[PDB]
């Protein structure tokens, strides 16, 4: 009957497209609480 | 008609556009310019960030240099003349 | 090694020139009376309120060497002569104030042992907050409820 909302098809490929999106998010996220570590060990330092 | 293969890799993901349409692509094209904020906005945090690293050693006196390298670019080149 | 920072015609701190650096507290306010040293550019550091900048060559004769070496006792100011223990720096209350930061503490030797940046007033005799080297690198000692001079 067709005539809905997607998404749907075509996997893979677009699976390669998302895969390169997040990761970069990711990235950072992890170094603002690695710095916010080393921060920390600075104010234990003091 | 305006058959929507598959792909690939993604050209095929554009041909879609045709089937069932008019938006689409707009809304995905709109959520990867926040993406791209997204990954601008960390890179700029991660700048900041370095420099909060380099803060403290940013007075005088040796000190890295020495941990300059390995050094997140800068880090060095900095630590110089 | 001594020069004094001066601000709107007023001594607010001190600067010292120590090793190859030339230094002077971050927190005080004002520029080095003396052209040779105003006329630098100082990179800040935040953590050790502290903000130093190169010695031009034909000073460099003229810095002094500081140190880590701070054994309990008696130490020079000149004020009189501050008092070392318990890793802290005091003084008889009353003969330090406000305008007296950059003021550096020297041992017997001349070493430059801490920077005065202010102190808290416990009575009799009031604790420094210096700034003071550690096994290499620079620290600051606040004492509790510290008044920034």
């Amino acid at each position: 009957h067709t005539t809905l909302g997607v998404q749907d098809i075509s996997t893979t490929a677009m699976s390669w497209v998302q895969k390169i999106t997040g990761g970069v998010g990711l990235i950072v996220a992890v170094a603002a609480l690695i710095l916010i570590v080393v921060l920390c060990v600075s104010f234990s330092r003091h | 008609s305006t058959n929507g293969t598959a792909h690939g890799h993604p050209h095929e993901i554009i041909l879609y556009y045709y089937e069932l349409y008019p938006t689409m692509t707009v809304v995905i094209v709109s959520v990867a310019s926040f993406v791209l904020l997204s990954m601008v906005g960390t890179a700029v945090g991660m700048c900041v960030c370095a420099r909060r690293r380099c803060i403290t050693p940013y007075e005088l006196t040796p000190g890295a240099t020495v941990p300059f390298l390995l050094s997140l670019l800068c880090c060095v080149r900095t630590t110089k003349a | 090694c001594i020069f004094e920072v001066k601000h709107e015609g007023k001594v607010m701190g001190y600067a010292c020139l120590v090793g190859d650096k030339v230094m002077k507290p971050a927190h005080v306010k004002g520029t080095i009376d003396n052209a040779d040293l105003a006329k630098l550019a100082f990179k800040r550091s935040s953590k050790y309120d502290l903000e130093c900048a190169q010695i031009p060559v034909h000073m460099k004769s003229d810095a002094s060497k500081f140190t880590h070496e701070k054994p309990e006792g008696y130490y020079n100011w000149h004020h009189g002569a501050v008092q070392y223990s318990g890793g802290r720096f005091t003084i008889p209350t009353g003969a330090g104030k406000p305008g007296d930061s950059g003021r550096p503490i020297f041992d017997n030797k001349g070493r430059v042992v801490a920077i005065v940046l202010g102190g808290a007033n416990e009575g009799a005799r009031t604790a420094l907050s210096v700034v003071t080297w550690n096994k290499d690198i620079v620290t600051k000692i606040t004492p509790e409820g510290a008044e920034e001079w």
